């Protein structure tokens, strides 16, 4: 996360980590959506270009954490994984659309004051929140800058969702209704953006509404990290909630 | 970089 | 879960946390 803060304690509890068991090293973000699923972004699992294409036994989640690096007894829980799905229109090959997947835990995790889902939007939240200039929260390990470096604990940063004219304006990757943009402008003066690490992490809104957090996105790609009239992509979670509710309803 | 985990985890 | 995007040290306990406002201050629609 470039230009964000260090999270509070508990305050993104569904923040899930993405860890490799040899070389033990972060891979990305995810998120927790209830007791055995876990949200994350295709690319994260399979990237044919970077010659990646994990297996489940590659992999462990890490549930509760704060610090980066620190093994954090007593709070953060590790589970390992029963099996991906990774959306089957997921496009690698050209702009990242639909780049969604889904891990499912060999066993339920406890919830704790550290550890809790994040409620996935319906329709009339989706269409109620996603507009531009409303804000959203992304969290995530990933770099803190786009050159260096690395943070010692979770990184935190609110971005406004930006019109989709000017999503497409900011690119020559060809956009879809998958994917939505967010970032300030450069006249904007603030900024922020997520980096690599933080890919798979969450988009998250607090709905006016009934005062719950909804994953509206997934921390997709960016040309670069944080740079001046560039914004950050992310995968539309709603337009995507069929696919998921097909795969956790036969799974 | 990071801090080895159990090993209950890695089997 | 019907408990989903409810916080435990935060939402639970009516506390909020130090930027949500500024979330908040950004959703122009409905107030
Ligand atoms: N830049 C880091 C970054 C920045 C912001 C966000 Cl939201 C996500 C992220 C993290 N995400 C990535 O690194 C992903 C992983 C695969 C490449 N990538 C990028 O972003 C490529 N640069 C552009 C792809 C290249 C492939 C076509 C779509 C466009
Ligand atoms: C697009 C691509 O390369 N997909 C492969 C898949 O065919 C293979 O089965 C898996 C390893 O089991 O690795 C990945
Ligand atoms: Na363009
Ligand atoms: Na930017």
């Amino acid at each position: 996360i470039v230009e964000g803060s260090d999270a509070e304690i508990g305050m993104s509890p569904w923040q899930v980590m993405l860890f490799r068991k040899s070389p033990q090293e972060l891979l990305c973000g995810a998120s927790l959506i209830s007791d055995r699923w876990v949200l994350t972004a295709a690319h994260c699992l399979l990237y044919p270009p970077w010659d990646k294409n994990f297996t489940e036994n590659d992999l462990l989640v890490r549930i509760g954490k704060h610090s980066r690096t620190r093994y954090e007894r007593n709070i953060e829980k590790i589970s390992m994984l029963e099996k991906i799905y990774i959306h089957p229109r997921y496009n690698w090959r050209e702009n990242l659309d639909r780049d969604i997947a889904l891990m499912k835990l060999k066993k339920p995790v406890a919830f704790s004051d550290y550890i809790h889902p994040v409620c996935l939007p319906d329709r009339e939240t989706a269409a109620s929140l996603l507009q531009a200039g409303y804000k959203g929260r992304v969290t995530g390990w990933g770099n803190l800058k786009e050159t260096w470096g690395q943070p010692s604990v979770l990184q935190v940063v609110n971005l406004p969702i930006v019109e989709r004219p000017v999503c497409k304006d900011s690119t020559r990757i060809r956009i879809t209704d998958n994917m939505f943009c967010a970032g300030y402008k450069p006249d904007e003066g603030k900024r922020g953006d997520a980096c690599e690490g933080d890919s798979g992490g969450p988009f998250v809104m607090k709905s006016p509404f009934n005062n719950r957090w909804y994953q509206m996105g997934i921390v997709s790609w960016g040309e670069g990290c944080d740079r001046d009239g560039k914004y950050g992509f992310y995968t539309h979670v709603f337009r995507l909630k069929k696919w998921i509710q097909k795969v956790i309803d036969q799974f | 970089d990071f801090e080895e985990i159990p090993e209950e985890y890695l089997q | 879960e019907a408990d989903c995007g409810l916080r435990p040290l935060f939402e639970k306990k009516s506390l909020e946390d130090k930027t949500e406002r500024e979330l908040l201050e950004s959703y122009i629609d409905g107030r």
